[PDB]
């Protein structure tokens, strides 16, 4: 359950990671299949704007 | 990008 976090702060739901690449600054980017969109809308996003979420367990 |  992945999400992209915008500069605005908002969270956008990710269907899946399509691909991965290293950028010119040596940092990882992921090709994002956005939930509700098709492959023509896939975009490369920086790793540090991606989040993984899980059901809350009081642990 | 996405934002908004």
């Amino acid at each position: 359950n992945l999400y992209f976090q915008g500069a605005s702060g908002d969270l956008y739901e990710v269907e899946r990671i399509v691909d991965k690449r290293k950028n010119k600054k040596g940092k990882w980017e992921y090709l994002i299949r956005w939930k509700g969109y098709g492959s023509t809308e896939d975009t490369w996003e920086p790793e540090h704007h991606l989040l993984h979420c899980e059901e809350f367990i009081d642990e | 990008r996405k934002s908004a």
